[PDB]
């Protein structure tokens, strides 16, 4: 199979059978598969989060609204935050706890990776790839944002710009 | 893991510290600086002027260490 | 039981503590709605009788009211920070994410936990028993009817409950 490396073996617990698996891992973090359902939705969540966050930080700067990192002297912030962890709180421990019940076999019910909202009926496993090959790119994007504008102190588009001119 | 974890993160962990607490607590002190006004330590890693001031490279950020420079 | 004329609800059998025979809308019909009925009583409970201490203390000493809490400037930080009551509920919840997940997990895994989630484990003296498993209930039902007196009490009159206090002493 192909690998994120060019020579390099796969770890025995990555058998290709989970989307995204290009053999890599080698501290060993998904050696036991319930440890590797864990990981497997967290790493589908940072996925989806970071497209978000990506999102929201290039696309209004495109459209004339600002840059990210100033968007707080713009709005009031600490108010939306709190509104934000309002919609969170229970969403975020419906997710959890796979519905609503106080029981523990609730988890067993429900997908918490991928729940089944599908309305134009498109989840395969080359689909499923996608999600998670676009989710590792806005998380390494998103770190590359943050760090920019540590460096830089200018908006993002403009750091594509120096690259050019 | 001795080696590159306990002697190598533990010696990077804290040549970060100094570049970042100690240098500037201790520059800005044995100029005189009376340690009641000094700066807490995180202050210098929030305001970077704080520490531009003291050594003038921060401003570069880490763009000369990505380019070998 | 909480009537004399009254009798016992059949699922309600005197079983869990403080169960003085009373559901008359059938709210705890299942034996597992009964469950989290029980769960959500006892954190209410808590919550009350750290509500009531909380609203009274402060109040005492000088600060304020159980109401004014918004337009308080809480302040003098480490470096000369001040915030209001915005900033300090969100604070409250971003400190709140995780003692609740793990409150209404059972633990820290996406498993199955097995971690009681009404009476957890913390008892150095080993004081737990029937008579105080009770008395947390029942001292708890009577702070919650209190902040509900709290509340409209201020509603109807408009005075700190102190003074609706020392308005009938
Ligand atoms: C928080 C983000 C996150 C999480 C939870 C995961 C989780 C996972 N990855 Mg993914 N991955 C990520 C980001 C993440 N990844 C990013 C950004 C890339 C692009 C570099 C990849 C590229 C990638 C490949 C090619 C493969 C995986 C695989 C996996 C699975 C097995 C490895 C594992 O258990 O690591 C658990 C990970 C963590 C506990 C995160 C800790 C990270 C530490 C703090 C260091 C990071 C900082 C450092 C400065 C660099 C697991 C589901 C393997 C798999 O089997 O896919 C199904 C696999 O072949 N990942
Ligand atoms: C991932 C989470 C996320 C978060 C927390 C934010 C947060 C924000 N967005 Mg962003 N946004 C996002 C994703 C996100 N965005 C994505 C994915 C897009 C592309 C569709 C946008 C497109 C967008 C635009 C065009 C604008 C914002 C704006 C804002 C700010 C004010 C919004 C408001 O008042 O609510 C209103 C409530 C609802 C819309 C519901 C706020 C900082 C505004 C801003 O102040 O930008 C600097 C603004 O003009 N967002
Ligand atoms: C796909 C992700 C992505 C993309 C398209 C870019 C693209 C760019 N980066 Mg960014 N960057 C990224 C991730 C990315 N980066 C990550 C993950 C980090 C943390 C290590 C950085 C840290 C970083 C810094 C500190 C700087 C850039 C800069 C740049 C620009 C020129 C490259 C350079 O000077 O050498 C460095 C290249 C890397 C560190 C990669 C270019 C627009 C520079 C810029 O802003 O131009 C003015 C710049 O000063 N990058
Ligand atoms: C483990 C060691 C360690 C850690 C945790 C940090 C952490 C940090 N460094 Mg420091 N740094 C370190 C070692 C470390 N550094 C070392 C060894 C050097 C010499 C190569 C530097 C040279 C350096 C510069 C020149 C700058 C940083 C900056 C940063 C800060 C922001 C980076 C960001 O992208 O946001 C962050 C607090 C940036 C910063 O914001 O400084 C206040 C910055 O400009 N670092
Ligand atoms: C309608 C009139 C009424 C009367 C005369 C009583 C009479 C009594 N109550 Mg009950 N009870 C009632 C309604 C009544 N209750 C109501 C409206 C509530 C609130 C929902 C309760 C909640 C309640 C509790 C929690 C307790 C009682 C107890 C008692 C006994 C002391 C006493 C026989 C106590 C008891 O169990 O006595 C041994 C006791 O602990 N009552
Ligand atoms: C939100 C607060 C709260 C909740 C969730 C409960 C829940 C419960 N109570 Mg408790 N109770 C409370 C406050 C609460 N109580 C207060 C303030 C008092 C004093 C008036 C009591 C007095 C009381 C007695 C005397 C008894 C109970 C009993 C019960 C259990 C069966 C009745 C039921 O299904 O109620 C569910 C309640 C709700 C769904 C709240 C709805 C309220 C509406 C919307 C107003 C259940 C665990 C019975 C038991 O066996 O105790 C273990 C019992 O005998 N309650
Ligand atoms: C900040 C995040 C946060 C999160 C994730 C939770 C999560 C939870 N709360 Mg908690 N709660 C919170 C903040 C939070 N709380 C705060 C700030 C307070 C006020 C101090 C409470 C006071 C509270 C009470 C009184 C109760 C809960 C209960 C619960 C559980 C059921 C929620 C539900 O069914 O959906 C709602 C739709 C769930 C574990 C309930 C519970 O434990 O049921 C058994 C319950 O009765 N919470
Ligand atoms: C039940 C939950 C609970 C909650 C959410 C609070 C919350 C608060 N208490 Mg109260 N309090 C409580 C129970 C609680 N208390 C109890 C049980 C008692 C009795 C011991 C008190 C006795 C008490 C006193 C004597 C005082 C407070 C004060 C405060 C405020 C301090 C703000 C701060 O310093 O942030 C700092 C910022 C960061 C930590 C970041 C805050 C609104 C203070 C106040 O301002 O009252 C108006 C105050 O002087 N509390
Ligand atoms: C049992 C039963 C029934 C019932 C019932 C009953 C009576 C239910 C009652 C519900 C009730 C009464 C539940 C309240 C809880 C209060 C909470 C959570 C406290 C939090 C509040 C806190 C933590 C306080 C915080 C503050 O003080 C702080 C720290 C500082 C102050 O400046 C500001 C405030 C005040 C904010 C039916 C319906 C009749 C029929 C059915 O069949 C059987
Ligand atoms: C996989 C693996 C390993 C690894 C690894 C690696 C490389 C991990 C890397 C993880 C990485 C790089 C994860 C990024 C997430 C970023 C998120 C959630 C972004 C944004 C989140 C949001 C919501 C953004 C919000 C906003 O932007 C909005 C929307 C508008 C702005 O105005 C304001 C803000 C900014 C608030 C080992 C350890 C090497 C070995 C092991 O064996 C296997």
């Amino acid at each position: 199979r192909a690998t994120w490396f060019p020579g390099a073996k796969a770890p025995p617990h990555l058998t290709g059978e989970f989307p995204g698996d290009r053999g890599f891992d080698p501290v060993d973090f998904a050696a036991n598969p319930e440890s590797f359902e864990r990981m497997r939705a967290s790493e589908v969540f940072h996925g989806r989060m970071a497209m978000l966050g990506v999102a929201g930080c290039l696309i209004p700067e495109l459209l004339g609204r600002g840059v990210w990192f100033q968007a707080g002297e713009s709005v009031d912030a600490a108010q939306l935050g709190l509104y934000f962890m309002f919609l969170a709180a229970p969403s975020e421990y419906w997710r959890g706890n796979g519905g609503f019940g106080w029981d523990q076999k609730e988890k067993k019910a429900g997908n918490r990776i991928y729940p089944g909202f599908d309305p134009l009926k498109m989840t395969s496993d080359e689909t499923k790839t996608k999600e998670i090959k676009n989710g590792r790119l806005a998380m390494i994007a998103f770190l590359g944002l943050v760090s920019q504008a540590n460096t830089t102190g200018v908006s993002p588009f403009q750091n594509l710009a120096a690259v050019f001119g | 893991h001795h080696l590159s974890g306990l002697l190598g993160l533990g010696c990077l962990s804290w040549a970060g510290h100094q570049i970042h607490v100690s240098l500037p607590i201790n520059k800005l002190l044995d100029s005189g600086v009376n340690p009641a006004e000094l700066p807490l330590p995180h202050d210098f890693i929030l305001d970077k002027s704080l520490i531009s001031q003291l050594y003038p490279s921060f401003s570069k950020g880490l763009a000369p260490f990505f380019t070998f420079h | 039981l909480w009537f004399p004329g009254a009798k016992p609800p059949a699922y309600l059998t005197g079983e869990f503590p403080a169960d003085r025979g009373f559901d008359p809308l059938g709210l705890a019909k299942d034996p597992a709605t009964y469950e989290r009925m029980r769960s959500s009583e006892v954190f209410h409970s808590r919550l009350a009788m750290l509500g009531v201490v909380g609203s009274l203390i402060p109040e005492l000493q000088g600060q304020g009211a159980w109401y004014t809490l918004s337009e308080k400037q809480f302040g003098p930080g480490p470096n000369g920070e001040v915030i209001g009551f915005t900033e300090l509920a969100l604070i409250g919840m971003l400190f709140s994410y995780p003692l609740e997940y793990w409150r209404g997990n059972g633990g820290f895994g996406w498993f199955e936990e097995k971690g009681d989630r009404t009476y957890p484990g913390f008892d150095p003296l080993q004081l737990t028993s029937e008579y105080t498993k009770t008395a947390e209930i029942k001292n708890g039902r009577l702070a919650m009817s209190a902040l509900l007196g709290f509340a409209v009490q201020h509603a109807t009159t408009g005075a700190s409950p102190l003074e609706n206090w020392a308005a009938t002493t």
